[PDB]
């Protein structure tokens, strides 16, 4: 139905109850209901609609000032259609915001608050004032800071030939253009002066300019030459001349606006109270066993309680003591349960829960707590307990199971884990076995030893081997954790390399995690950002929510608006998952508060979101019953109404926030009538150019992480590439996860795939009907670099799945790979070969039998591509160690970080690798012929 | 005993193992859906609340407000402006027993679907023990039949 009967509660206590459009806009309303209050009792004492703002309780259950009128009552979208006029005046800025995060991250504000809990209120207040006075001081500098802090240079990596060409430089409200010639080593501060110039022909400075690539959100400055920027480097190789706007200064600034703990040597002990909401076979009996855990690694043996039978509500009330003291826990000491049901006596994990026993406060916990226990899942280790598991309550408290215990009063006050100051005290104090130390450290119980014994020689010359040295310590001894953190305050800064490797779980004490964050504080905003999403997963192995890792992304996050766009984005699309949306909800409050201008872009992109999923479900109820043609056309008659047409239209594309995304063109859009049905939006924009039109995919039904992960490492190997002067002309399109099994994809313009480009020479065809003339050398030499690119990156990564409709080319010749959905061979799993292809290997030769000479250069392409990987090979590693935090089922073990060790063959050296690479190619060229 | 056996055996194991592997799955997805319904109820009773909350400060409001007001033309002059204002009070609080009715059928399903997710959770933890025996049957097979040297291609086609 159209019409919806709202109920309206004036400021005299008087109700009205009419009948008003879905699609009216929230002035309108206004107007509707003080032409109807006019004929209701104590109208006269109602001030002017002006005086007065609607209230309503919006989706996450909270009052919500509805100050932005222009709104419609179906994207204001009220709990109940219920509005109440209320006094404006107040502190209406923080009341507007509070309201918009609560919606734009998901969860609403008070569900923090209903928590009552210091560590939230504490972060809460710690970072939002942070963020808030970050985003103060932004404001205060000058417009060239903050053109950095929007719109940050997008460089080619390396961050040769002089050839001339020539660019178009306009100024902004103003229909003619100048056009002239520039070099590509020039400074864009030379290229504006020429404009400039041509400005002077009958008639300012050139250092209040900056040049805007039109149709984008994308800026040339800086002291980097003109060949530099991607867009001039996509321009020049291209051969389409660049489109430029001179932006003066103001107009940018328009834009703009004594009790020890050591003491104690009584041993570790808690009370097991009760259970509570377990769902067990009757005939079956529960057990509780416990352990404590400093990252991987136990501090002590695993004890257990009795055996009690099976009901909702068992009681066991137990000591459990443990094999180590009170003074020997370290500050990370991990208490770990699992509830197990065990057969008659003369095994099933129900649930497990983590407690960490030192509170953020660093004071140690005592007396009762009830652990929310989470549901234990089937997997293929087989452990019994879960000690990398999260830390925080399981959120469904009304049906969760729950362990009730009790830490017992260890003293009558309240005693803490030891300053830093009385750890470096008891630190201080305390040819032949050099040469075993090389062999062990430049390559078990017996080596651990000597490692320990030798740490201040691992110290003075084995810097890099920090996270060995930290592995051999003993943590359930609070004498070798104060040695170990004693060296650790004057260890030498480590490159980012090694830095990453120490954010793994393994290494979960606080001080490591802050000389790990210390070494990354050198990393530029470009190489942060190939990190970003593994940086974001290892949250979720943090004890405590305010950490130096939080504090680092934040910092970066409001110091470069791309770094924080992405970043928010990786937060908000996990907060469907109880385990991080409590810790992932707090981070995405704060940036917000510090990020108000990038509020109101991602605003409009979920609002863009929210509507495409409705429209693709419309799509899914449609396809059912109706055949394409049909839900096609009506697929634009639900896009045509003005709520779906204004949301999608004019917005910055959440795949690149430089992207424009201007007016949908909504008969070029459609969707693929298979599987989960995934939606074909184009776009236009008459200001940008040939490259005018951009597409993006959205897909409702799978997870896309894995597909960005394997797109996001292909990405790197081309940076990687690049960097050693080696461009494989790749495709490293976008991809980016939005929601639960939400996201969207950036649509490869001028591309279709192999398998339908070959319903003879069928490829060799379509590359001449694509490339005649002169332009099948370039076509052939696009295929050739790119086809040598994505044999070795699928041959490293190890990805399965591949087929004739899984690869698509490009009309310029650039073969690429799409929707990845295997990798790391595999769910059992076997050794990927390297793969060529042997109409791959046609269009390489062009069209000949033996073609030696290209043949051997396409050879060669591959070798120097797999070389430069294995050159890198440990950052592979490190990168894809941090990912297990994402719980991917193809990647959640040291087996599958093995898979990356022996495709890249990292164990042999570098002669021999590439032996054993010949081996595999010559075996691949032959294997091409065979089997029909 | 044999290979042949031990391998036929293997395969019907693993049969077994990925027809169970597959029914724990569907009932995880079962436990997902409706914790995710349950949190989403829970918040739907807060908005109902919320809402309820505010139609009782309307209550206190038409209260305070008529006191004051209604003494200046109590008798005064005009009761039939008395009359239109407890009109208009009894349609305030009769809508607010509308709106209670309805928080009262959303406690009512939330409450059936909380013995939902409790009876997937119950059937998921009968299964787990079954899977997990059937994990380890099948493993200790394939490590027999290794041991006794079979080749991995016929391993292979026992499995699956
Ligand atoms: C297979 C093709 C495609 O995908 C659709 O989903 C679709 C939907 C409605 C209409 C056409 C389509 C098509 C086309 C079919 C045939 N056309 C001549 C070309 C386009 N495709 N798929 C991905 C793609 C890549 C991913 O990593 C993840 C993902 F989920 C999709 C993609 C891309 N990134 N860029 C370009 N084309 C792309
Ligand atoms: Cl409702």
């Amino acid at each position: 139905n159209q019409s919806v009967v709202v109920d309206f509660l004036l400021p005299t206590g008087v109700y009205l109850n009419f009948p008003v459009s879905r699609n009216a806009n929230l002035s309108t309303i206004k107007q509707l209901l003080w032409h109807r209050a006019q004929y209701e009792p104590l109208f006269h004492m109602l001030s002017g609609p002006e005086a007065y703002v609607f209230t309503c309780i919006n989706q996450t259950a909270e009052q919500q000032e509805l100050e932005d009128e222009q709104r419609r009552l179906c994207d204001v979208q009220p709990f109940l259609p219920v509005l109440r006029l209320v006094a404006r005046e107040g502190d209406r800025v923080k009341k507007l915001i509070n309201s918009q995060i609560s919606l734009l991250i998901g969860k609403g504000l008070h569900e923090f608050d209903s928590l009552c809990d210091p560590e939230v209120n504490d972060f809460r207040a710690k970072m939002c004032q942070f963020c808030e006075e970050a985003a103060a001081r932004r404001q205060q500098l000058g417009w060239e800071a903050w053109l950095q802090y929007s719109f940050p240079l997008q460089l080619e990596p390396s961050a040769l030939p002089n050839r001339a060409l020539l660019v178009n430089v306009k100024f902004e409200g103003s229909e003619e253009s100048f056009t002239f010639q520039v070099s590509t080593k020039d400074v864009p501060l030379a290229l504006m002066a020429c404009a400039l110039r041509k400005k002077a022909t009958v008639f300012e400075q050139p250092e209040d300019y900056t040049l805007q690539v039109n149709g984008r959100h994308e800026y040339l400055y800086g002291s980097y030459p003109l060949c530099q920027f991607q867009y001039i480097c996509s321009c020049l190789h291209s051969g389409l001349t660049p489109h430029l706007t001179m932006v003066h200064s103001s107009s940018i600034l328009a834009m703009r606006d004594s009790v020890s703990l050591w003491s104690l040597e009584q041993p570790f002990r808690i009370e097991l109270i009760q259970g509570s909401k377990v769902n067990a076979d009757e005939r079956m009996k529960l057990v509780v066993q416990a352990g404590l855990f400093h990252g991987n690694e136990m501090l002590c043996k695993t004890v257990s309680s009795s055996e009690v039978s099976v009901c909702s509500e068992p009681v066991w009330k137990q000591r459990l003591e443990f094999d180590i003291n009170i003074c020997d826990l370290p500050r990370m000491a991990r208490l770990c349960f699992a509830l197990y049901a065990v057969i008659e006596k003369a095994d099933c994990p129900i649930a497990w829960a983590n407690l960490m026993l030192f509170d953020y406060k660093d004071q140690l916990k005592t007396g009762e707590r009830c652990l929310y226990m989470w549901p234990s899942v089937p997997d293929e280790k087989g452990e019994l307990l879960n000690p990398t598991g999260t830390v925080r309550s399981n959120p469904n408290t009304d049906s969760a199971a729950a362990l009730l215990i009790c830490l017992p009063e260890v003293a009558p006050h309240p005693v803490y884990y030891p300053a830093l100051e009385k750890i470096l005290e008891l630190g201080r104090h305390s040819e032949e076995e050099q040469l075993q130390l090389r062999e062990i450290l430049e390559r078990y119980e017996h080596e651990k030893d000597l490692v320990w014994k030798l740490r201040h020689e691992v110290q003075e010359h084995f810097p890099e081997a920090l996270a060995r040295l930290l592995l051999v310590t003993k943590w359930n001894k609070h004498e070798d954790v104060a040695q170990m953190l004693y060296l650790l305050c004057s260890w030498p800064e480590l490159p980012v390399l090694s830095a990453l490797e120490l954010l793994d779980f393994s290494f979960p004490d606080c001080h490591v995690g802050s000389f790990a964050i210390k070494s990354l504080r050198k990393l530029t905003d470009d190489e942060l950002f190939q990190y970003l999403l593994q940086l974001v997963q290892v949250l979720k192995y943090e004890s405590y929510l305010d950490c130096e890792l939080t504090k680092f992304l934040l910092d970066r996050a409001l110091a470069n608006r791309k770094i924080g766009h992405f970043l928010f984005w990786h937060l908000r699309s996990e907060m469907h998952v109880p385990s991080v949306a409590l810790r992932f909800g707090l981070i995405l409050e704060a940036y917000c508060r510090g990020s108000t201008h990038h509020m109101k872009v991602l605003m409009k992109q979920g609002e863009a979101l929210s509507k495409l999923k409705a429209l693709n479900d419309f799509v899914k109820l449609s396809s059912q019953k109706t055949p394409k043609p049909q839900t096609k056309e009506l697929m634009h008659l639900c896009m045509r109404q003005e709520a779906y047409l204004e949301a999608l239209s004019h917005l910055q594309s959440p795949l690149d926030p430089s992207t424009l995304l201007a007016e949908v063109c909504v008969e070029q859009c459609t969707f693929m009538d298979s599987k989960m049905k995934p939606l074909w939006i184009m776009y236009s924009n008459e200001e940008a150019g040939s490259g005018g039109s951009v597409g993006i995919i959205f897909k409702n039904g799978d997870d896309l992480r894995q597909d960005m992960l394997t797109l996001q490492m292909i990405q790197l190997m081309d940076v990687l590439w690049k960097q050693e002067g080696l461009d494989l002309r790749m495709t490293p399109y976008g991809c980016l996860p939005t929601g639960d099994r939400t996201g969207l994809i950036e649509v490869v313009l001028r591309s279709d795939t192999i398998a339908n480009i070959q319903l003879k020479d069928a490829l060799l065809n379509w590359l001449k009907s694509k490339n005649p003339g002169e332009a099948l050398d370039r076509a052939i030499e696009e295929f050739t670099l790119s086809c040598a690119g994505y044999c070795v990156a699928t041959y490293v990564l190890g990805i399965g799945d591949r087929h004739s409709d899984n690869i698509m080319i490009r009309e310029s010749g650039q073969l690429f790979h799409i929707d990845f959905g295997h990798f790391l061979g595999n769910i059992n799993r076997e050794r990927v070969p390297f793969i060529l292809t042997y109409d791959f290997v046609h269009v390489i030769q062009q069209g000949k039998t033996n073609n030696s000479e290209k043949f051997e250069r396409f050879r060669g392409y591959c070798e120097r591509a797999y070389t430069i990987l294995r050159r890198h090979g440990l950052l592979f590693l490190h990168l894809f160690a941090l990912m297990r935090a994402a719980g991917l089922p193809e990647l959640s073990c040291s087996k599958d970080i093995q898979y990356l060790k022996d495709s890249l063959a990292l164990g042999k050296t570098e002669e021999e690798a590439l032996k054993h690479f010949r081996v595999k190619f010559n075996e691949a060229l032959r294997e091409s012929w065979k089997t029909k | 005993d044999n290979i042949e056996a031990v391998g036929k055996k293997l395969h019907e194991y693993n049969t077994q193992f990925q027809e169970k592997s597959r029914e724990y799955d569907r009932l995880y997805e079962d436990y997902t859906r409706t914790s995710q319904e349950i949190q989403m109820k829970r918040t739907a009773i807060e908005a109902f609340n919320e809402t309820i909350k505010i139609f009782e400060e309307q209550c206190q409001t038409q209260e305070r407000y008529s006191k004051e007001y209604i003494e200046k033309f109590k008798r005064e002059g005009n009761e039939t402006e008395i009359q239109r204002i407890m009109h208009n009070y009894e349609k305030l609080k009769s809508r607010i027993s509308e709106i209670v009715d309805s928080r009262r059928r959303l406690e009512e399903d939330l409450k059936k679907q909380a013995a939902e997710y409790r009876e997937i959770d119950k059937r998921m933890n009968s299964i787990k023990p079954d899977l997990i025996q059937l994990r380890k049957t099948r493993d200790q097979y394939l490590m027999w039949l290794t041991q006794k040297g079979v080749r991995q291609k016929k391993l292979n086609e026992w499995l699956g």
